[PDB]
């Protein structure tokens, strides 16, 4: 067909997200380390 | 449940960004990668009538200023970020509209294909049917968002 | 076919599922850590 | 390729669940401890 790298669209649109999740992630974990550290 | 929203508040106008945001990769790669003279403009009614863009600035606009009001709670931002839900709720119903109206228009052409791999145009409505539907979810979160939003900050004057 | 578009639509879908809660979990962690500084 | 770049991603989003129900668990232990 030439048109199937459209459905390339969709799982690189979720390795964006999920790449954005890592960083959620992380951002999440240093202020939880930074929220623990004061007790 | 006035705190029970308000707790989730920033949230829920972060779904709006997420969704306006999707919206914009979407469009991007509709109007680059797609050759839209290719195809028809009731498959493609979803680029034709430009939802994507427009949908995409007014979920970005209502969810950053949902944000901002959240964040500093200022009298200019609320009544701002009030519209600006009124503005995104509307465009989130003619965007479930639109999608559902490309759905139909998607099915009545599939109905003339034999494989989702039969022609180009078969595929490639096939994969905006795909795109609608998970739009649809998208503006179906956004909408319920914004109308949530809309419930808080109408309780919070009344 | 068919089959891995289904999987690969349902997995942008559990993507948009967990970026929505990492979030709401970032959001509320960042609430939690403006509360106490 | 879909299905092994599928395969592969289902399991990097898992382990993205794993880590959130990790964490959700640890923000819940210290919302109960004030
Ligand atoms: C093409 C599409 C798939 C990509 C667009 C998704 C992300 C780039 C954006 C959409 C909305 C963004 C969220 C909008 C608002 C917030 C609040 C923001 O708050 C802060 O800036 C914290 C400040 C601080 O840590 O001091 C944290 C990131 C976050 C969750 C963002 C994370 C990144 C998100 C998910």
């Amino acid at each position: 067909i030439e048109y199937r790298w459209l459905q390339l669209i969709f799982p690189s649109l979720a390795v964006i997200l999920f790449a954005v999740d890592t960083g959620l992630w992380f951002s999440t974990h240093k202020q939880f380390e930074s929220i623990l550290k004061i007790q | 449940w006035q705190s029970f929203l308000k707790k989730e508040l920033e949230f829920l106008g972060v779904t709006q960004v997420l969704v306006g945001l999707i919206c914009l990769c979407f469009g991007t790669v509709v109007c680059s990668t797609l050759q839209t003279s290719d195809f028809d403009d009731e498959v493609l009614l979803l680029y034709r009538a430009g939802y994507p863009f427009w949908g995409a600035v007014l979920f970005v606009l209502s969810g950053f200023l949902s944000i901002m009001s959240e964040r500093k709670n200022t009298l200019y931002l609320v009544r701002g970020s009030l519209g600006a839900n009124i503005v995104s709720s509307i465009a989130a119903g003619l965007g479930i509209a639109i999608l559902i109206l490309n759905l139909s228009n998607n099915s009545a052409y599939m109905n003339y294909c034999k494989d989702i791999t039969e022609d180009d145009g078969c595929f490639v409505t096939s994969f905006i049917t795909e795109l609608v539907l998970m739009l649809l979810f998208l503006t179906i979160l956004a909408f319920c968002s914004a109308v949530l939003l809309i419930i808080y900050r109408i309780g919070q004057e009344f | 076919p068919q089959l891995c578009y289904i999987l690969d639509a349902i997995l942008f879908l559990y993507g948009i599922v967990l970026t929505l809660l990492y979030c709401r979990l970032k959001i509320q962690v960042r609430k939690a850590d403006i509360a106490s500084r």
